[PDB]
């Protein structure tokens, strides 16, 4: 949902408020993936 | 003549209190286990403007308090307002006015704010952040004339006075009819050990 | 949101002084009176302005008082060029009683 | 729901039948019995006023600052006034802050014009918001804004209060530019006074009172407010009451503003220090301002509820459990003739037994409750 | 600067009519504007005013819906009249500033008869 | 992202206008840290 | 040097050296008026 997937790109084009906030819509997203890839790993370490 | 201050130049960052807690806090302090200038002023022997730097910690063991002042301008020469601060045996005299002075000012045995309040060893450290002077101290006594010994005793902050006035150079004043240490703060995150009591017994950077 | 010029009209003389009340039905917004002086067949020029003030280039003979619901204008002296009608432009905190509005005319005669 | 603990099992059940057992059916937390309030005692007027009503301010690059301390925070007198046009605080609001009270209080004053009041906020870009001023991104404070016509502006061009039209770089929050320094574009050729892409930085500001609403004089003055740590020496106009230790009370200690029960500290704070915390950084001792005594913030008592009854086809009667509360806290239930004590809680409904019999409901610390005769 | 009207001539009631005040050395962007008439036997009056954003709500209340005012572009600004009556014969001057004016152009009159 | 991690200063100090959005996006991450905190209580739960 | 547009038009004449005013945009005079007129959002640079 960020204007792109791309950190750099973000900061460019953009004034530092709205990097901000897509930034932080990009960080949310990420963290989500971390914590999705963590938690798969978490029950697939427990099944090996 | 260089020295290692070993552990000293720890002190409490807020004025929270916090019970058997190791507090992490990054702070501007005195990095641990680092050269340090060597002073003197017996015999002749003057003393010289070093910067800020972010901090300076000064650390003066004296017998009958040679020291007797603090100068902290970006000029300290009557071009711009300068800090000043002057240790009596009346009053505590800090002001803000422009005063000139000579390149080894001694002493004899406009103004914005103010402010008024060898077994000795008188710790302190200066820091200008967030437009804030902050003063602490510690008069711990030593027992050891060659050199500050290995230990630990934290500094209680003093004045929390807002002069708005930024601090570049630094200056020492003294008293004529001795040694001092000047150290330098930069950015090093800590862990500060409390102790029951409320005190930081013991600190790791 | 009238406001009443009283007297309608003013006789004064060359070096007697001159007054003048401007009564407002309601409370002017934040000291917004002004004062322009219509000569005949012209549009008005400014003379004061926020009740006191003066503005840059005019002459130093005219002084206002009084804030709220009543003010006053008062002219040190009359140098026979001054025969003009006033009106004291009242600004109102708007959406009340209109947004504006301009009082009735004082012109003032010098008897020689 | 609420007629009875039975009820609130066949809610929260969400049927009619309830099985032999224990069942969480709330949380029961003493409610808070009083209002405590107090601060510093009135140590002086605060001369806020004259930060509005002074004579004059400075421009926008050499802005002036006061700064606010040993004060009563009289601040919704200025809010409810509709003299002041813009008043958006961006950080808190403004009907609220005499509740609370901060360590110190900035109040720095620039006149801007008209539509250039937006320009100031977290997170601006603009010729005021670059060159001039910028405020953090993260600001927690008031924006008051104003017309003021009849004092800035006049005829002829009010050259007065300037700024920066052309800056090196862009400006860090909070920071003042005194330097007025000549700037070169482009080539950057001009080493001397006047030279081609190169001019005075600070070009006049031009107030006429014939201007529109966007180009108008609109004189600002912006609080900004720090998190409290450190003792707090401007606090509102608030009504300071006794007091109370040992009974759970909310508690508004220098801006606190939490719940909790004071008993005594045996904890020795140093003099410097005013505030307290524990090993998670959770709010457990507090200086009084006016009495200089410690007293532990002990949380308000607090657990879970279970209802401990055998089925309704067996009877109707139940036996709550008020877990980790001491029973004399309880009544702050019905079936109060008989209480029972243990390490789960306080047990009401059911009368203890010297004999022991196999676990039908298990209570917990190694007792268990059945219903019998 | 100057300002200067156009537009004033004889008309019979019940038309429509347009009004314009130019600009020179400057735009009609910066500097606040109203409109007035001055009968010639009554006194001076305000009907509307528009700059900067838009501000052409602020009307008198006896102008009511057949008064309205609009520039066309930067230097220019028109008044639109319907519903002319005998009662709206008056001297129209392009003022400069809603509370607070400067100068203003010389006038130009309509008359309006049969 | 909310301006205070505690919730007495946004609770107090702030309108509703603004507290909703503040308290939404600190009980968001709380909710986050929780549900955190049980999923890997319940994967460690499993493995005790 | 770091701005795109999607065409630039380069209009070339020959006026006084008073009448550069005139090409200025907001301005008024005989070469403004019927020479060559200026849009008032112009967005360029004029060389002479
Ligand atoms: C700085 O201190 C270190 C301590 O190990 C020392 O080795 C070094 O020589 C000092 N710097 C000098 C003397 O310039
Ligand atoms: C705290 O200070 C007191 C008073 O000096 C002393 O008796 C005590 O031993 C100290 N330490 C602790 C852990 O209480
Ligand atoms: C009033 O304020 C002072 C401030 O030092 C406080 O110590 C004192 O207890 C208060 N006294 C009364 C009578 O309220
Ligand atoms: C300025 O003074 C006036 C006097 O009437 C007063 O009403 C007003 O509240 C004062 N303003 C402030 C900000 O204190
Ligand atoms: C329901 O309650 C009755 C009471 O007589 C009890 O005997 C019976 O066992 C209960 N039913 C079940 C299914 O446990
Ligand atoms: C209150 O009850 C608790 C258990 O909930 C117990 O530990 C405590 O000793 C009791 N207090 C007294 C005064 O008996
Ligand atoms: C149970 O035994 C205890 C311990 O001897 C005694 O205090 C109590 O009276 C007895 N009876 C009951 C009904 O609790």
């Amino acid at each position: 949902g960020a204007i792109s997937s791309v950190l750099n790109d973000i900061l460019s084009r953009l004034d530092p408020p709205e990097a901000e906030v897509q930034i932080d819509r990009l960080i949310t997203g990420r963290l989500q993936s971390l914590q999705t890839y963590v938690t798969q790993q978490l029950i697939r370490a427990a099944e090996i | 003549a260089y020295t290692n201050s070993f552990t000293r130049g720890v002190y409490y960052p807020d004025k929270v209190f916090r019970s058997s807690v190791l507090h992490s806090t990054q702070d501007l302090f005195l990095p641990f286990f680092s050269n340090v200038t060597w002073f003197h002023a017996i015999h002749r022997f003057d003393n010289p403007v070093l910067p800020f730097n972010d901090g300076v910690y000064f650390a003066s063991t004296e017998k009958s308090n040679i020291i007797r002042g603090w100068i902290f301008g970006t000029t300290l020469d009557s071009k711009t307002q300068s800090l000043l601060i002057v240790n009596n045996a009346t009053n505590v005299v800090i002001k803000v006015c422009e005063f000139q002075f000579c390149n080894d000012p001694f002493l004899g045995v406009n103004c914005t704010f103010e402010y008024v309040s060898f077994k000795n060893l008188r710790e302190f450290v200066f820091k200008n952040i967030d437009g804030y002077f902050k003063i602490y101290s510690k008069h711990t006594p030593i027992n050891l004339v060659r050199d500050l010994p290995q230990g630990f005793s934290a500094l209680e902050p003093l004045v929390d006075l807002p002069i708005g006035i930024n601090i570049t150079r630094f200056q020492t004043l003294l008293a004529l009819h001795a040694a001092y240490y000047v150290g330098y703060l930069q950015p090093r995150t800590f862990l500060l050990k409390y102790n029951e009591n409320g005190t930081i017994t013991d600190a790791v950077d | 949101q009238v406001l009443t010029q009283t007297p309608s009209s003013v006789s004064a003389a060359v070096g007697g002084t001159v007054t003048i009340n401007c009564q407002s039905s309601q409370s002017v917004n934040n000291n917004d009176l002004a004062w322009y002086q219509q000569k005949p067949g012209q549009p008005p020029k400014l003379l004061i302005y926020f009740v006191s003030t003066l503005p840059s280039g005019v002459s130093s003979r005219f002084k206002g008082s009084g804030s709220g619901t009543q003010f006053t204008l008062t002219i040190s002296g009359v140098q026979c060029d001054d025969a003009a009608t006033y009106y004291c432009q009242g600004g109102f905190g708007c959406n009340s009683g209109d947004c504006t509005a301009f009082g009735g005319g004082t012109e003032v005669v010098v008897k020689r | 729901c609420a007629l009875d603990p039975l009820s609130e099992t066949k809610c929260t059940l969400k049927s009619f039948t309830v099985e032999k057992g224990i069942y969480q059916t709330s949380n029961f937390r003493v409610q808070p019995t009083e209002s405590i309030v107090r601060f510093p005692n009135i140590t002086n007027l605060c001369p806020f006023g004259e930060v509005f009503n002074a004579t004059r301010f400075a421009s926008v690059y050499a802005w002036n600052r006061k700064r606010i301390s040993n004060c009563v925070a009289d601040y919704s007198v200025l809010y409810n006034s509709a003299s002041f046009s813009t008043f958006k605080c961006y950080g808190v609001s403004p009907t609220k802050l005499n509740d609370l009270c901060f360590t110190n209080v900035y109040a720095d004053s620039f006149v801007i014009r008209g539509d250039e009041v937006r320009q100031i906020a977290p997170g601006q870009t603009g010729k005021i918001a670059d060159y001039n001023y910028k405020l953090p991104d993260d600001f927690t404070g008031c924006v008051i804004a104003w017309n003021s016509n009849n004092l800035d502006s006049k005829v002829g061009g009010n050259y007065n209060y300037l700024y920066r039209l052309f800056r090196k770089s862009n400006l860090k929050p909070f920071e003042r530019d005194i330097s007025t320094e000549i700037y070169q574009a482009g080539s950057t050729p001009c080493n001397g006074v006047e030279g081609f892409n190169c001019y005075f930085p600070l070009q006049s500001y031009g107030f006429q009172p014939t201007n529109g609403v966007g180009y108008q004089p609109y004189r600002v003055v912006v609080l900004s407010f720090e998190l409290l740590h450190a003792p707090a020496t401007v606090c509102g106009p608030k009504k300071s009451t006794n007091l109370v230790k040992n009974k759970c009370v909310n508690f508004n200690f220098n801006g606190l503003t939490g719940t909790g029960v004071l008993t005594e500290s045996n904890k020795k704070f140093l003099p410097f220090q005013q505030f307290g915390r524990d090993i998670a950084d959770t709010t457990d001792a507090v200086r009084d301002p006016q009495t200089l005594e410690i007293l532990d913030i002990t949380p308000c008592s607090f657990g879970g509820v279970s209802v401990i009854t055998p089925g309704t086809n067996t009877s109707n009667q139940v036996a709550v459990l008020y877990q980790d509360v001491n029973c004399t806290e309880v009544p702050v239930y019905s079936t109060g003739s008989n209480v029972f004590q243990t390490r789960a809680g306080c047990l009401i409904g059911a009368e203890h037994v010297n004999n022991s019999y196999e676990c039908d409901i298990p209570i917990g610390a190694g007792i268990c409750a059945s219903y019998q005769t | 600067q100057s300002l200067e009207e156009s537009g004033g001539d004889l008309v019979k009631p019940g038309a429509s009519l347009t009004l314009t005040c130019t600009a020179s050395g400057f735009t009609f962007s910066r500097y606040y504007m109203s409109w007035v008439r001055q009968a010639p036997g009554k006194g001076l009056q305000w009907i509307g005013c528009i700059d900067n954003t838009i501000d052409t709500t602020y009307y008198a209340s006896w102008a009511k819906g057949r008064f309205t005012i609009s520039k066309t572009s930067s230097t220019t600004v028109t008044l639109q009249m319907t519903s002319l009556s005998a009662a709206d014969t008056a001297t129209y001057f392009c003022a400069r500033g809603m509370v607070v004016v400067d100068l203003w152009g010389p006038g130009t009159l309509v008359t309006v008869s049969s």
